[PDB]
């Protein structure tokens, strides 16, 4: 129904935030394409951002890129911070960067998502794939009858 | 308008209310198959499953789920979420805290300020409130005036 | 049900409105006596009291209070620690900030979404809202009509 | 009472319901000119804008507003920071996260609470609900009864 | 009253969650026999939660325990713990552990009390006490009367 | 209008904290008069808090303090704590202090502004300003007009 009554959410445990792949909107995601849209930049701080579910991700990245002295360019991971929970293949990549500042920041407002946390920024060391949040009403019924 | 919801039916007929029609979409840019993956919520599976020491550990912690493309819902889901994206970057740059943000509490809120924010127009668009048992009464009332 | 209140008789008469009865709740394997602990929130008591500066401390930040079995209420507080725990670790499991987490804006939150989520049928269970002013002035209306 | 509002007029005439009459408040201990800062919530003016890498950064990061005295509301303004810093930091005492804070999503409960907490009597001060249209469907319903 | 409605909320300050102890539980308290209901592990996340008011503990612990080459199997405290408020007896230990690994994580699902802050992990050198919370409305009120 | 119900509020977002400076409040703010509210105490915990717009302030500080041995008196900032956004003088002042323990505490009770985040306490080294927040309701077209 077109309506805003048309709803009902009886606990905040019902806010569902779904996070899917970039993958599964069909976007190439070959490290060496993927990596197009990753760039690093100064005063821009690192915002994550809680979710609940997501999609099984296809391809993911463990990333370490420092400067030429061997200091990393990617933030230290967060206590919070977890590899991605379901990742069919893992793209582990480890070098360095001649010329590049500040923090890795994605091209295309995308997040990086890990283990039900969503950033601005990728967190080196840590397991990630490409991709967006949705926010849906589920009650608990319609989400058991789900993933049982 | 308002968090979209996820309802079943009227095995597993699943009903999604957001359409992006309400934007150029039609077709698809999406995979039908969607798989997906929640921390186990089961309820004493194991009897002691609730307990972090005898949970199953960041190993087992997920539950693995699957929905179809009934009415190409799956793919408004999937272009939800790139929407979604715009006015999230935009929600964070303002946020301070970098650490984390419960954007789940926000939304809690936001659909009761919807609601629950203004003041309501009885039987009006917009306002949740039910009339029925009320008029009715009121016929019930006009019932009892007999002799 | 709903977050249980906790109200002064109808010295210190207190009523806690959660029974376990609505679970083998019998007898006691609980003490009667209650003391218990809470941050000043006095008011200007020393006058610049709520300037941290001038604040006591963490030493003397503490305030002193006594709970007494009147009615087993405080066994039924106790009961009600034991069972709120399997759902309060099920509600961590999911979420991933380990720093902390509000549980109290969670509560006051889902207070709202039960009364407020849903849609109400006037006069009815489930739903707050009331009428006895409201048909106080129908019946008002039609006294009116009289001449 | 609840969070004050500000508004536009009834250029850029300005409207702030608080008022610190409702306190031993008289003349000005304020300035006049008040010139603020706040994130750039602008929608697509670079059209990339939204997206971090391709937002300003800190240095271009605020937007910039004036406020003037139309009537004496700045100083209402100063006044109300002044006297909010006591329970502010009694709040603030209470909590034990250190790091954050989020006042804003507490005063969007608080709003919430004082308005719907409780439960309503129709019609009445301290809760609000619209009868015009629900008397007027009453009256609409009596006007059908001809004939 | 047994109604949905019964009870009101005015603000959020009214939310109060209290701690109790297992020893108001009649739970045997003693260092030999508390330390039977704790236990090491790995693949779990350490949770905390904040809570408002407490029971003047009987007993608490400060403890600390390592590995063999001294390093901690306890986590360090973070920013917001602090000594548990009001205890009777305070029994201090520290040690080391021959072969144990990961965290300690209490067997019944209870939680580490400390100064307003309850978790599911012990947080080495600091003052805890075993317990549970529950929530509850007071009005300012009736919190008045209790605390004074 | 004096209503309960006067004042709408459709979003979250539609609360704004402002931040109004002590300097906006007719208050002495040279460094040696500024300093005299300021001073140090143990027993208390930093407490922060999150606003979301603020004056632009006449006079800034960028303060840090030590013991005598060069430890720091002031804590280090956390991640979120920006210098202010808009100073028009800051006072960069670096010293010791001969005989002061714990941190710096406003003596009036009113904040240390950094950018969107008020304080109990004074970070090192980062720039802030005094001040005090209010509460209030502006939606998105007022806000628009004003900032624009
Ligand atoms: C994702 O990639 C990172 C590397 O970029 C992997 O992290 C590596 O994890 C192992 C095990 O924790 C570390 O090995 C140990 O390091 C310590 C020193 O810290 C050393 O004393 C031990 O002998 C051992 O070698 C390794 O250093 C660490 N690397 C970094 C740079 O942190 C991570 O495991 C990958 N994730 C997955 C899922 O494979
Ligand atoms: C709870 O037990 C812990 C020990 O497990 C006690 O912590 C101890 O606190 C004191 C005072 O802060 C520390 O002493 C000082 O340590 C520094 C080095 O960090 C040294 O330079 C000083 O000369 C002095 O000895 C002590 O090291 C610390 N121990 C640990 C392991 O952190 C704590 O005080 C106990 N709590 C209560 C309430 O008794
Ligand atoms: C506010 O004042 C503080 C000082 O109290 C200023 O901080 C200073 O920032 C610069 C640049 O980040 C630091 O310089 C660099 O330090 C490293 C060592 O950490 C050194 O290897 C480099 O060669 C360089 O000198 C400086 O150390 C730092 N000082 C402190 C004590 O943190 C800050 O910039 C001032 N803010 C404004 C807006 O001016
Ligand atoms: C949402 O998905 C769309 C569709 O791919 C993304 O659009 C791409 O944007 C980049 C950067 O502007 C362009 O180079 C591509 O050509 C676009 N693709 C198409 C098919 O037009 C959009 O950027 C995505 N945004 C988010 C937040 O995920
Ligand atoms: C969970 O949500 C579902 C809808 O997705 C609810 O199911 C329907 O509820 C209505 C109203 O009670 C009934 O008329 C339908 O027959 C229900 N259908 C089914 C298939 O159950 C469901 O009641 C909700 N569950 C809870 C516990 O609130
Ligand atoms: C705090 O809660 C108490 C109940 O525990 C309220 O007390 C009663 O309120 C009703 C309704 O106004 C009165 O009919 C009773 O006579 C009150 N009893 C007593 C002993 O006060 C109390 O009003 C609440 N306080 C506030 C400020 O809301
Ligand atoms: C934002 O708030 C303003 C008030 O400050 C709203 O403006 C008035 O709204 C009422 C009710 O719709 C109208 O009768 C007035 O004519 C409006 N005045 C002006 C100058 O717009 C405004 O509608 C609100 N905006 C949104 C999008 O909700
Ligand atoms: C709540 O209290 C009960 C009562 O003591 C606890 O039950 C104990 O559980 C352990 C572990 O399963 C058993 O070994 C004991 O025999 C039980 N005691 C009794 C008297 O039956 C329960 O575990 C507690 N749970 C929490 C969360 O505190
Ligand atoms: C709010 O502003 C008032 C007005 O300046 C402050 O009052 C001052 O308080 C200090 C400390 O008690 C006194 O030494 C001054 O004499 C007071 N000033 C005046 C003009 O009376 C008050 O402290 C401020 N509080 C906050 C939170 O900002």
């Amino acid at each position: 129904v077109d309506s805003v009554c048309s709803g009902t959410l009886q606990k905040t445990e019902d806010v569902h935030l779904m996070g899917f792949t970039l993958s599964g909107q069909k976007v190439a995601d070959s490290p060496l394409e993927a990596s197009k849209r990753w760039a690093f930049r100064t005063g821009v701080p690192p915002k994550n951002v809680e979710y609940t579910e997501g999609e099984e991700a296809k391809t993911c990245y463990n990333i370490s890129v420092t400067d030429p002295s061997g200091k990393s360019l990617l933030l230290d991971p967060p206590s919070n911070i977890r590899d991605y929970p379901k990742c069919k293949t893992v793209h582990h990549i480890q070098g360095q960067n001649p010329h590049a500042q500040g923090i890795a920041l994605h091209l295309w407002g995308a997040f990086f998502l890990y283990d039900r946390v969503a950033s601005t920024t990728m967190y080196r060391g840590k397991v990630f794939t490409e991709g967006n949040i949705a926010a849906m009403i589920v009650n608990k019924t319609v989400h058991r009858m789900i993933f049982s | 308008d308002e968090s979209p919801s996820f309802n079943t039916s009227t095995n597993i007929s699943l009903t999604f209310s957001y359409f992006p029609d309400k934007s150029g979409e039609n077709e698809n840019d999406c995979d039908a198959e969607l798989r997906i993956w929640s921390v186990q919520e089961d309820d004493l599976a194991a009897g002691l499953s609730w307990i972090p020491f005898f949970g199953p550990g960041i190993e087992g912690l997920y539950t693995a789920g699957l929905i179809k493309n009934q009415n190409n819902l799956v793919c408004r889901l999937r272009r939800l979420a790139n929407q979604t994206a715009k006015s999230l970057e935009l929600l964070l740059r303002v946020t301070t805290e970098e650490r984390t943000f419960s954007l789940i509490n926000r939304h809690a809120i936001d659909f009761l300020l919807t609601r629950w924010g203004g003041t309501c127009k009885v039987l009006g668009p917009d306002c949740c409130i039910g009339i029925e048992d009320l008029s009715k009464n009121i016929s019930e009332q006009i019932d009892k005036i007999r002799k």
